[PDB]
């Protein structure tokens, strides 16, 4: 997984 | 083992305290976001007044990096601090390593304070990158530029590049849309066996993956937050479709929210452990330290 705002 | 039992005598800052001067309580995570940075004159996100989202992602997303760098040098210009002293918080973070309870500090930030307070490398997943070191993105060259280089570049308003080769030389942050750090999956494949206390600071808990962490720990250890706001709660219709927060429910059974600035949160956490003088000598010492030099 990447970075995300979420 | 996934079995939920209480291990706090009760859900306050007091019961976590009494926990914590127990024998079951031998090896603390904290997870820390801007919350524990901002009294040292960096903005958050997600504060009304003072917070970068509104003083708008863009500026972090990769693909728009990719693009156009400028803006966020820029950027990185205006909140570049005139000097860098690390919070009361972050120096609680220091008493716990020094007094071998630290497993790991996992952090959001790339402002390094948590080395400056002087946790080390092997305590720290910076889980989002930093600014301590940079490198060149050209695969083949690869340099290392540390900050004292990087700060002479962003203030001198010029995009840094690689004297060897020049190309872009990027300060080593996890851009929103970029992959986290290895050593941030194997960390957290390890840590999360073993953590006694989940200690929480001054994070919304809405950056992905590092959020889903708190859902890594044990089901019994226990877990405290101390932040301006309650944070880590399921949400009623995401949750629809686990393991998040419950300070509140008649289920509530190990997660504590104190709720107010950290450095008043941590510094009232050490009070009860007895540490208070500990922590006022430490803080004033490495700050009158770096006022010095
Ligand atoms: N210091 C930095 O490195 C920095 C600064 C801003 C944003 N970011 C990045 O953007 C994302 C932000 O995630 P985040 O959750 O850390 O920030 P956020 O703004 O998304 O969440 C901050 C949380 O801390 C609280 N808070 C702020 N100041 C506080 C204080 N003094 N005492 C107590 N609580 C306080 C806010 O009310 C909020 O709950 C991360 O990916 C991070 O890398 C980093
Ligand atoms: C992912 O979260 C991207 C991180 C960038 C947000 C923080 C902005 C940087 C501000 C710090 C300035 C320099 C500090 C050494
Ligand atoms: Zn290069």
């Amino acid at each position: 997984p990447r970075k995300q705002l979420a | 083992g996934s079995q939920k039992e209480r291990l706090l005598d009760e859900l306050t800052l007091e019961g976590v305290a009494r926990y914590m001067q127990s024998e079951r309580c031998r090896r603390v995570i904290c997870l820390v976001g801007a919350g524990i940075s901002t009294s040292a004159g960096i903005p958050d996100f997600r504060s009304p007044s003072t917070g970068l989202y509104d003083n708008p992602e863009a500026i972090f997303e990769i693909s728009y990096f990719k693009k156009h760098p400028e803006p966020f040098f820029a950027l990185a210009k205006e909140l570049y601090p005139g000097q860098f002293k690390p919070t009361i918080c972050h120096y609680f973070m220091r008493l716990l390593k020094d007094k071998g309870l630290l497993l790991r500090c996992y952090t959001q930030n790339i402002d390094t304070l948590e080395r400056i307070a002087g946790l080390e490398q092997e305590d720290l997943v910076e889980a989002h990158g930093t600014f301590y070191t940079s490198h060149c993105v050209s695969a083949s060259c690869r340099h290392e530029y540390p900050l004292s280089w990087m700060k002479e570049k962003i203030f001198s308003e010029v995009t840094p590049k690689c004297e060897d080769c020049q190309s872009l030389v990027k300060p080593d942050i996890v851009f929103f849309g970029e992959s986290l750090p290895a050593r941030f999956f194997s960390c957290m494949q390890s840590d999360f066996l073993k953590v006694d206390l989940l200690l929480v600071m001054g994070t919304s808990l809405q950056v992905q993956p590092f959020a889903s962490l708190i859902s890594k720990a044990p089901l019994s250890t226990p877990r405290l937050l101390i932040n301006k706001e309650k944070a880590g709660q399921s949400d009623p219709f995401l949750g629809m479709i686990g393991g998040g927060m419950d300070f509140d429910s008649k289920k509530a059974y190990r997660d504590v929210a104190w709720l107010g600035e950290c450095d008043q949160g941590c510094l009232a956490l050490a009070e009860l452990l007895g540490w208070k003088k500990e922590l006022e000598d430490l803080v004033r010492r490495e700050h009158a330290s770096i006022d010095a030099q």
